[PDB]
């Protein structure tokens, strides 16, 4: 369905707001100076989670396959069409005289 | 004062061309507007002689 | 039912070769009246087969409208050309037809469209076995 | 760490990528803008043509009964038939191809060498991989430190970075096979190598036992509606 | 049987998109978390299989008319990703951590 794509882009929202946290995060070390050396938990798990929802979404968005099989979607190409030949269409049929000239 | 020994590398030179980089920017971005319509134009053309 | 949907559904009728001339000129037209700017030059290949299916149809009014904007869209085009032949070859004007053929094919050699409609007039006009001489001329 | 200074991702990372981007747009569409279909007359694309269907013959003549495939070949390659036998014949288009061919990479590094220039002196980003000391010397062009860490690049090694990154992203928006990246012209030999190699090809009617394999199984008929 | 080259085209096409948007998102990701060095490297790897598994769930049963083989599932185009991937990388761990 088309909601598929209304996810992914939460899901880049979602690793766009880590950003903002991370670099928060790295404020507070440009401000603290001390041995964490260490990121938050929740912006890793956050992140993370972002991750394998953008993913799976993607994965989605990404389209259908197609069969290799030639003999797939021409089943259902009757013989009626096949021999219209558009190139050589002929104008001297019945269909002018039938109907409004 | 203020001494560099290296010559400050990592500030950005004051002597920095803005006006150079922005009118770049976005004298390209349009460049690339104009060069899609020519290609979109160019290719209709030439499906349809 | 949306202009997406029988844009699709000419896209589709347009893949294969249908003939169902009726059907596609309707869907045609209310394409080029209602929706002709809700879409970009996606309609152009649409004005093609629009006059056809007219030419099919034998309604020669909008032939004209569609031939018209073609033209003066795209002066000197050898499909606008090979178009306005089927358009002459509808009211059974061979001579024209066949000097503006000539004319397409004294421009452009290479081309493949002036003698399949240079065949198809011969074919119209019955001369069987000429027609069937110069398919094998061409396929030389 | 170091604190590097914050005016240089506004004005030095940011713009590097947004060129570097629009800069392959660019390239791509004048690459299609440039191109235009050498003009060919009846012969070469007829004889073209003719070996299409020789070699599309030679492919797939195994749904085709023997004698319809020796008939092919008796007109294809014999004496008496008289096919391929008698069926034969600065520079500006050297200037123009060598152009072209050379304009797929030279503005590349034309624009690297205006940045390198441009963009002197800084330090842009640091590679989270640590490089070998022994590149430092095409990594950090323009800066004077010695002991500064490999991993610290300049801007020019950055583009780089950059323009060899993009050309993914670039087939996933610009269309598939796209012409932004970075990386028969004689028809007697032809003739002569199709005349040679349909005669070593060989006969295989595949239809000689089509209806054995056909009889083992039921036709599929679910899905009528 | 036999094979349509539109189609084929097409299916790489899909693997290859799926492939290089999942690479980049695999390296802003590991820029957003610092990862520095060979521990940076294995993550990509990770993510990579990471994708098959879903295209696996992507081609699901029957995919033996979408593929003669489930190999370029796996290494299909890997290089390629693996560019982008360092790309987006060094850009979110400079933009992120960097600064
Ligand atoms: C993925 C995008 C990364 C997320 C943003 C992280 C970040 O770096 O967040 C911090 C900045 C706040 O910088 P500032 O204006 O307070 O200081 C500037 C000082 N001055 C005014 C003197 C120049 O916010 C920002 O989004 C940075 C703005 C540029 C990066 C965003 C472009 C990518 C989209
Ligand atoms: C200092 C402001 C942003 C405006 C930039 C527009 C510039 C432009 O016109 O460049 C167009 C590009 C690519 O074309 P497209 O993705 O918009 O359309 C689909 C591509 N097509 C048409 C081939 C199917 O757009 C882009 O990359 C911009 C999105 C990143
Ligand atoms: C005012 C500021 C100027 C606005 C930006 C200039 C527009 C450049 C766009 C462009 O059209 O340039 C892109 C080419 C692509 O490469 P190409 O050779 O395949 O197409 C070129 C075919 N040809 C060789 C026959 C010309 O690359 C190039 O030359 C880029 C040249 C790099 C020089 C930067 C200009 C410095 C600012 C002044
Ligand atoms: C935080 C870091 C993450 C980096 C982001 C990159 C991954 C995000 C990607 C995709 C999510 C968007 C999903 C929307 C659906 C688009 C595809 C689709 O099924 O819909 C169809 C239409 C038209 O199909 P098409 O011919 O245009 O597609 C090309 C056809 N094919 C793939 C066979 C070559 O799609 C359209 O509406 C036209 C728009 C097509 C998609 C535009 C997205 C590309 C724009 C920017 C990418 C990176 C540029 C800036 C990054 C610089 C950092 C170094
Ligand atoms: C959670 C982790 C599971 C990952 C397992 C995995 O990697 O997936 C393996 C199977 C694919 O192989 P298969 O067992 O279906 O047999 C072969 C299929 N054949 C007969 C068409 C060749 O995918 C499947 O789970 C089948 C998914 C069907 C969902 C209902």
């Amino acid at each position: 369905p088309s909601l598929w794509k209304g996810l992914v882009g939460i899901g880049l929202f979602a690793l766009a707001h880590a950003a903002f946290s991370a670099a928060q995060h790295r404020s507070y070390m440009r401000l603290t100076e001390k041995e964490d050396e260490s990121l938050p938990i929740d912006i890793v798990l956050q992140t993370l989670l972002a991750f394998a929802v953008t993913c799976y979404g993607i994965v989605h968005i990404a389209g259908e396959f197609k069969d290799m099989d030639a003999t797939s979607e021409l089943k259902n190409k009757t013989f009626d069409t096949l021999r219209n030949h558009p190139s050589f269409y002929v104008f001297n049929h019945r269909g002018r005289v039938l109907f409004r000239p | 004062t203020r001494v560099y020994p290296s010559k400050q590398f990592d500030v950005l030179k004051d002597d920095y061309d803005y006006v150079l980089i922005s009118s770049v920017l976005f004298g390209l971005v349009f460049a690339t507007m104009i060069t899609k319509r020519l290609a979109q134009v160019k290719l209709l053309n030439r499906a349809w002689r | 039912v949306t202009w997406e949907e029988m844009r699709d559904k000419m896209r589709k009728w347009r893949e294969e070769n249908s003939r169902n001339s009726e059907q596609i000129v309707e869907v045609g037209e209310e394409l080029i009246n209602e929706y002709a700017s809700k879409l970009g030059d996606d309609i152009w290949i649409i004005y093609e087969q629009v006059m056809i299916a007219a030419l099919d149809y034998g309604r020669d009014d909008l032939a004209l409208f569609c031939l018209q904007e073609l033209r003066r869209q795209f002066p000197g085009s050898h499909r606008v050309k090979r178009l306005t032949g089927m358009r002459f070859e509808a009211m059974e004007r061979y001579d024209d037809a066949i000097q503006l053929y000539d004319r397409i094919l004294q421009e452009d050699p290479t081309n493949t469209a002036a003698r399949k409609r240079k065949i198809a007039i011969r074919k119209a006009q019955g001369k069987n076995v000429e027609a069937i001489r110069e398919l094998n001329e061409y396929l030389e | 760490e170091l604190l590097l200074d914050s005016n240089i991702r506004l004005w030095v990372v940011l713009p590097i990528v947004i060129i570097t981007f629009f800069v392959g747009m660019i390239r791509h569409y004048v690459s299609i803008l440039l191109q235009s279909d050498k003009k060919l007359t009846q012969e070469q694309v007829s004889d073209s043509q003719v070996l299409i269907r020789s070699r599309v013959l030679r492919e797939n003549g195994k749904y085709i009964p023997k004698q319809s495939f020796l008939t092919r070949k008796y007109y294809f390659n014999n004496p008496e038939d008289g096919f391929f036998k008698k069926t034969k014949r600065d520079p500006t288009m050297l200037t123009d191809m060598m152009k072209g061919n050379v304009t797929n990479v030279l503005p590349m590094i034309l624009i690297g060498g205006w940045i390198n220039m441009t963009f002197s002196g800084f330090v842009t980003t640091k590679v989270p991989f640590p490089l070998t000391l022994r590149f430092k010397p095409m990594l950090q062009q323009g800066i004077e430190l010695l002991t500064l860490d490999a991993s610290w690049v300049s801007s020019a090694s950055w583009y780089f970075l950059n323009v060899f990154g993009l050309r993914s992203i670039y087939s996933l928006i610009l269309g598939q096979d796209n012409a932004a990246d970075q990386s028969p012209a004689d028809t007697n030999k032809a003739f002569k190598t199709e005349w040679e190699a349909l005669e070593l090809t060989d006969h295989q009617w595949a239809l000689d036992d089509v209806e054995e394999e056909l009889m083992a199984k039921d036709l599929h008929f679910e899905g009528m509606f | 049987p036999f094979i349509s080259e539109a189609a084929v085209r097409g299916n790489a096409a899909v693997l290859d998109y799926c492939r290089t948007s999942v690479s980049a998102l695999s390296g802003a990701t590991a820029g957003i978390l610092g990862l520095t060095g060979l521990y940076g490297f294995i993550f990509y790897l990770l993510a990579s299989v990471l994708l098959s598994l879903l295209l696996i769930l992507k081609a699901g049963r029957r995919w033996n008319k979408y593929f003669k083989s489930r190999r370029p599932l796996f290494t299909g185009g890997l290089i390629g990703g693996l560019f982008t991937y360092v790309l987006f990388w060094t850009f979110l761990y400079g933009m992120v951590h960097v600064y």
